[PDB]
């Protein structure tokens, strides 16, 4: 059916976070204009090694970041696709407002969506970060 | 002179009064904040890099043919790197990095080792700047915060242009001390050209010719009589 096996996928994916693995980090998205959508599992992500490069502001300028991504694997399709056009938070803390202290900033570089019932995605941080 | 004091001198009054600096070396430090009277100031290095462009053009207007030895005038452009690493852990956004203070501290080091003439080494006939480069880039692998960012790197070049007078007189086998031997062997079975050696006056002869009536020729032995031969110092007389 494809509509009930992405919820489904969810419910058992939900049993990831039952056990303590360090490679599980919280998502979140600010889809609406001006609060947040948080994903609903706890999911896993690695971490794409760094590379030396020119700033993305200005290439042939003397200031060169590295640049630091993220593979998030398992991600439900339940998600908003416009979602992905906002910035992302790993890691994030919610005060008593609805407004985000520290986390680590990052934004949507490249989709795979080839499975038909999860995304999976890299995220690119941001070249100045929170924490 | 030598280089080598003069790049002594150059070093000295690089960190005179200017850059501290806490480490000389090919690397991007690691060492946490140094704190000194309470306060943490970020690590740095400086990589003093090998003298390039050595030439010797002999052909300047400010080298004196003094009849002892031939001099020369030796241009040289000598390459200072002085790197600054500021954590993030502090330095949260790249605009909050004090690159303002940086700059400043370059200048100052660029205005004091171009007004010390006199002071790095008397034979220097000029110093000139070549336009000095500053970047921002990351460091080499140096993380601090979460997530493994890397470092703020401060790179700051400092490349002078140096035109001085030398001699074949100030170099020894003193200096070689650690790189060549005195007195070697020929590679292949050559003799070594010995340089001229200054002549010292002990002594000096003077045979003059009584000329014939008409006047002086000096070519025909006929010509001219031989009156006496002239020995300005006595004691020359039986010695040589």
């Amino acid at each position: 059916l494809y509509s009930n096996l992405i919820n489904v996928k969810q419910k058992v994916i939900s049993i990831r976070e039952k056990l303590g693995d360090p490679r599980l980090k919280s998502l979140v998205f600010e889809y609406p204009a001006g609060q947040l959508f948080r994903v609903t599992p706890k999911l896993k992500v690695s971490m794409v090694p760094k590379n030396m490069i020119g700033l993305p502001l200005d290439s042939k300028s003397n200031i060169t970041i590295s640049a630091d991504d993220y593979y998030i694997t398992d991600v439900s399709r339940n998600v908003p696709e416009a979602a992905f056009r906002t910035r992302a938070w790993l890691d994030p803390v919610i005060n008593d407002s609805g407004v985000i202290v520290s986390g680590i900033n990052c934004r949507c570089h490249v989709i795979n969506d080839k499975s038909g019932l999860s995304y999976d995605l890299i995220l690119r941080k941001e070249r100045e970060v929170r924490v | 002179m030598t280089k080598p004091s003069l790049i002594s001198a150059k070093i000295l009054q690089h960190i005179n009064s200017i850059v501290w600096l806490q480490s000389k070396g090919i690397q991007e430090p690691l060492k946490p904040d140094v704190i000194v009277n309470n306060v943490a100031y970020p690590p740095n290095v400086i990589a003093e890099k090998p003298v390039t462009n050595i030439e010797v053009i002999t052909n300047s207007s400010m080298i004196e043919n003094t009849g002892g030895v031939r001099q020369f005038l030796c241009k040289a452009v000598f390459e200072y790197t002085i790197v600054w690493v500021f954590s993030r852990e502090v330095y949260k956004t790249y605009h909050q990095i004090p690159r303002s203070q940086i700059q400043d501290l370059l200048v100052f080091c660029q205005q004091f080792v171009i007004s010390a003439y006199q002071g790095i080494d008397p034979d220097i006939t000029n110093i000139d700047l070549k336009p000095s480069q500053v970047l921002v880039k990351p460091t080499e692998d140096v993380n601090s915060d979460v997530s493994n960012s890397s470092s703020w790197s401060v790179v700051a070049d400092l490349r002078f242009m140096i035109e001085f007078l030398t001699s074949l007189d100030e170099f020894l086998p003193i200096d070689f001390n650690k790189i060549q031997p005195p007195t070697w062997e020929l590679l292949d079975d050559l003799d070594p050209i010995v340089p001229e050696q200054p002549f010292t006056l002990n002594g000096l002869i003077i045979s003059l010719n009584k000329s014939e009536l008409p006047k002086v020729r000096a070519d025909e032995s006929d010509t001219y009589q031989l009156e006496e031969i002239l020995y300005i110092p006595p004691t020359i007389e039986d010695q040589i």
